[PDB]
């Protein structure tokens, strides 16, 4: 039953490859449905942002080597924006999956019960985030693409100097 | 430090 979603990535407009995720819909269904729909764009316009609820053309705006890569801010591209398909944010659904390995997909937030559209992919274990961020999926292919994102040189806000853009995205 | 926030990134 678990859905599979993908991003086709470019780095400074140069295709880097495809990342495929499996989403743990059995554990975190509301969280997974949000991400799935942001991949397809099927839910249309975000209520507060008035921009498409869609990861197409969205950046990975924050990268920290040996920690994680973060993206999904479709409205501002810098971490300040984003919103969920439900309007505004939604509650933390489950803390059952641990941040105990690389290549886990988890929600970025701005505190308790503030899940929007922003996510991160771990590149090392991040156990201190347990109870703070909801893990809801995992990379199943394209790990090397994630590593290439992780290796980008970044600015003072940890934003890559070279644009890491989701060219295309969807559900498999 | 090592957080993943959306708006005020901390140490
Ligand atoms: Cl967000
Ligand atoms: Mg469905
Ligand atoms: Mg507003």
């Amino acid at each position: 039953q678990r859905p599979r979603c993908f991003f086709d990535i470019a780095i400074n407009n140069q295709p880097a490859g495809r990342v495929v995720f499996e989403l743990f819909s059995d554990v975190c269904p509301k969280t997974c449905e949000n991400f799935r729909c942001l991949c397809t764009g099927e839910k249309g316009t975000g209520k507060s942002t008035q921009k498409p609820l869609h990861y197409k053309s969205c950046l990975f705006h924050r990268v920290v080597k040996d920690f994680m890569v973060q993206g999904g801010d479709f409205s501002e591209g810098n971490g300040r924006g984003g919103e969920s398909i439900y309007g505004g944010f939604f509650e933390d659904e489950s803390f059952a999956v641990k941040h105990n390995k690389e290549f886990l997909l988890s929600m970025a937030n701005r505190g308790k019960d503030t899940n929007g559209s922003q996510f991160f992919i771990t590149t090392k274990p991040t156990p201190h985030l347990d109870g703070h961020h909801v893990v809801f999926g995992q990379v199943i292919s394209g790990q090397e693409v994630v590593r290439e994102i992780e290796n980008q040189k970044t600015d003072a806000a940890s934003k890559p100097f070279a644009e890491v853009r989701i060219l295309s995205c969807g559900e498999l | 430090x090592l957080l993943v926030t959306a708006g005020l990134v901390l140490a």
